[PDB]
């Protein structure tokens, strides 16, 4: 995915 | 005489104070009187428990939006696995409410704390550039706790409306003075990943923020890399403690762990540290954060001393934040002089790889120009090469002052062919150096294997001033 946590 | 806390979980927060010494020295700060009054800070991931027992009475809408719904209420949505509890849980780290029964404390425990809902679902560009930007002229400071995927293999950061909005923010944010923004390293240690491929860390506008465990060690989840600035104290293995604060459903943990609660930490002593002095810049809060970070009882294999006498680690930056001293110094500190900006386009032409690659060059650093540098900030080497298999290369890049800063360590995970195109490597570690003189950089393939590539463009940008130095430690 784009972003994490 | 201050009377410290009474919450109930206050004694089990072993990072703010104690008299062992490991500790971030945050009760001296409440002591000298500061405890966040008038700052305001938004958590920047997937919502905020606004009714909070511990939450409700710091809680502030004017720093919160949902942009994922389009919507003011920044309210976390609810499933049976608990998945939307992180931005509840770093938002209690900064403003958990004092002396009321309830958790434990925050930092910064008389601020007020809003969130801004962004990571529960697509995030785009946009969707950065509209939490980055939420309204700069009321929010002080903005903490992140997420990043591009920790794989050892990507390289990634903000396009094109997210940079606008770091460059809008750090300009004309905070009635001119810059908003300051809070960033945490990354959780990529076990692929042996580096915070300079992630350009939100790698950024100059941001305070890349690296942890530590109870014990002073390198965690197993830190990332390596010359742009983070300081550390403060996460989780580790499971003899040591970790991080308490509020959670979903009006809840109490005390299990927080990772690089996501190392930056809520820091932006809750930074919060302290403007109460002390509300006309601090965003660049005068970096030198604090140099000038009084601590390396001492942290272990690590490459302590080095840069060219000013400091101390500075890949792991670390320049040591764990201390709350106390950032307060002191910050009272009667004079603002920086005006940034500038020295461009040197090194390479006359472009050089083979192969398997080991020098490239030396000495520098006036734009003498006669009104863009001299003699008092260093930070530094970049932007870099476009092609090679075969990215994950094989190291790069390092040494100072006139002899600061070796490792741009780029081995990443067995990186196969791409893709190379780097114009990726702008910073480093922390000659902060305060004269840049005048000779630069190296080194290029060379770690494996046996018969790689093959070529630089073709390498720009050194320095960042800093003409005036205002300290005798070196
Ligand atoms: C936190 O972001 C909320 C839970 N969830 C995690 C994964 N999800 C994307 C899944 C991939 O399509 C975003 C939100
Ligand atoms: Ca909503
Ligand atoms: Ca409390
Ligand atoms: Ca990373
Ligand atoms: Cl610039
Ligand atoms: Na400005
Ligand atoms: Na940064
Ligand atoms: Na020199």
């Amino acid at each position: 995915k784009r972003r994490v946590k | 005489v201050y009377q410290e806390p009474t919450d109930p979980k206050f004694p089990q927060q072993w990072y703010l104070s104690g008299v062992t010494q490991r500790d971030l020295n945050v009760k001296a700060a409440w002591a000298q009187g500061y405890t966040g009054h008038g700052i305001v800070v938004s958590i920047l991931d997937d919502g905020i428990e606004k009714n909070h027992p511990d939450l409700a009475g710091n809680y502030d809408p004017g720093a919160s939006f949902d942009v994922n719904d389009q919507d003011p209420d920044p309210q976390p949505r609810y499933t049976q696995m608990n998945d939307n509890r992180h931005g509840t849980r770093c938002a209690g780290e900064v403003a958990a409410v004092a002396n009321n029964g309830v958790c434990g404390v925050g930092v910064a425990y008389n601020a007020r704390i809003g969130g801004v809902r962004m990571l529960d679902g697509e995030v785009t560009d946009a969707v950065e550039a509209r939490s980055l930007g939420l309204n700069p002229n009321h929010i002080h400071i903005y903490s992140a706790s997420w990043g591009p995927e920790d794989d050892g293999k990507t390289v990634d950061g903000p396009a094109r409306l997210a940079e606008e909005a770091f460059f809008r923010g750090v300009s004309q944010g905070r009635g001119g003075l810059g908003s300051i923004f809070v960033w945490a390293s990354g959780n990529g240690g076990r692929e042996h990943d580096s915070c300079n491929c992630d350009g939100y860390t790698n950024s100059i506008y941001t305070l890349s923020i690296s942890s530590a465990t109870q014990f002073g060690n390198v965690p197993w989840y830190s990332e390596a890399c010359s742009s983070t600035l300081a550390t403060t104290y996460s989780s580790g293995n499971q003899n040591e403690k970790q991080i308490v604060t509020t959670d979903l459903r009006q809840k109490c943990t005390e299990s927080h762990t990772g690089t996501s609660a190392s930056a809520p930490l820091a932006a809750g002593i930074i919060a302290l540290t403007l109460e002390a002095n509300k006309n601090l810049t965003w660049r005068d809060m970096q030198h604090l954060v140099v000038q009084t970070s601590k390396p001492a009882h942290l272990n690590a294999n490459d302590w080095a001393t840069n060219g000013v006498g400091r101390k500075v680690s890949h792991s670390y930056g320049y040591g764990l934040l201390d709350a106390g001293a950032m307060v002191a110094l910050a009272q009667n500190w004079t603002t920086v002089a005006p940034q500038r900006k020295c461009i040197i386009d090194i390479l006359t032409e472009p050089k083979d790889i192969g398997k080991r690659l020098e490239v030396r060059k000495t520098v006036t650093a734009c003498l006669g120009e009104p863009n001299h540098i003699t008092r260093l900030e930070h530094a970049q080497a932007r870099l476009t090469l092609s090679y075969n298999r990215r994950g094989d290369l190291a790069i390092h890049l040494v100072s006139p002052m002899g600061t070796r800063s490792t741009l780029l360590a081995a990443r067995p995970h990186d196969y791409s062919a893709d190379g780097f195109n114009d990726w702008a490597f910073m480093t922390t570690h000659s902060w305060d150096e004269d840049p005048s003189g000779e630069w190296v950089l080194e290029i060379e393939n770690t494996s046996e294997a018969n790689n093959y590539g070529t630089l073709t463009k390498f720009t050194l940008v320095l960042y800093g001033t003409a005036s205002g130095s300290l005798v070196p430690r």
